[PDB]
């Protein structure tokens, strides 16, 4: 899921990875604005009975 | 004019990047055995 950001990218970086090597904000090539990644929500589903 | 040359080695380096991105404080982990276990403690 994007998302605008606020991570001052330097003229010759544009993508921002993450601890395990992710990408978690990247520049867009087109309009250069620093946008926000993050995983689209998961999780374990229970079934009660 | 005076102009230096600090010719460069490689070197691992334990760079703190800050809240902003940029490197604001640094370890050398080869300067000597303190450095060494703070590059080993990540810390
Ligand atoms: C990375 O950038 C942010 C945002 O500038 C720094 O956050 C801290 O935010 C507060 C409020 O902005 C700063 O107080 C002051 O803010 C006014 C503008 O609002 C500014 O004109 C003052 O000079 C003063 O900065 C606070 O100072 C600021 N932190 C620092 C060290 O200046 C954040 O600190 C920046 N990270 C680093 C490591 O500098």
């Amino acid at each position: 899921v994007l998302t605008e950001s606020n991570k001052k990218f330097l003229p010759f970086q544009q993508f921002g990875r993450d601890i395990a090597d992710t990408t978690d904000a990247v520049r867009d090539p087109q309009t250069l604005e620093i946008l926000d990644i993050t995983p689209c929500s998961f999780g374990g589903v229970s079934v009660i009975t | 004019a005076a102009y230096y040359v600090g010719y460069l080695q490689p070197r691992t380096f334990l760079l703190k990047y800050n809240e902003n991105g940029t490197i604001t404080d640094a370890v050398d982990c080869a300067l000597d055995p303190l450095s060494e276990t703070k590059c080993t403690l990540k810390s």
